[PDB]
């Protein structure tokens, strides 16, 4: 009995096929999301400078309040 | 002379928390000393303390 090299190709490992597709970003929904942020940024920011104007003229009511010093 | 009536005035002050109600009065003066310069910045929970025994 002869015994040689055996082929086998099951499943040809697919030849050329593409893996490179469009994920978690489609386009306009990232816009929605990127200037979203932007928007709340601003808010959140804005209303503790506002809360900083509490303080702000506390801080130098203490020196009209303070004179014998 | 009216300088001096301000140095005076300011002993009145500082005698009456002393008299009455002192034990918020050490407390806030902690809290203020502790920090840096906030001032009023996470001083505000002690600063309820203070003015309400005064309120009376």
């Amino acid at each position: 009995x002869x015994x040689x090299x055996x082929x086998x190709x099951x499943x040809x490992x697919x030849x050329x096929x593409x893996x490179x597709x469009x994920x978690x970003x489609x386009g306009y929904s990232m816009f929605a999301v990127g200037i979203g942020a932007l928007l709340f940024g601003y808010w959140s920011m804005m209303k503790w400078n506002r809360e900083r104007r509490r303080l702000q003229i506390e801080d130098f009511e203490a020196r009209i309040a303070l004179m014998p010093l | 002379e009216e300088g001096k009536l301000v140095n005076q005035c300011a002993l009145e002050f500082f005698r009456q928390i002393k008299r009455h109600c002192a034990e918020p009065f050490t407390e806030y003066w902690t809290c203020i000393d502790y920090s840096g310069l906030q001032l009023f910045r996470r001083c505000r929970k002690q600063q309820a303390q203070f003015d309400e025994c005064v309120l009376d």
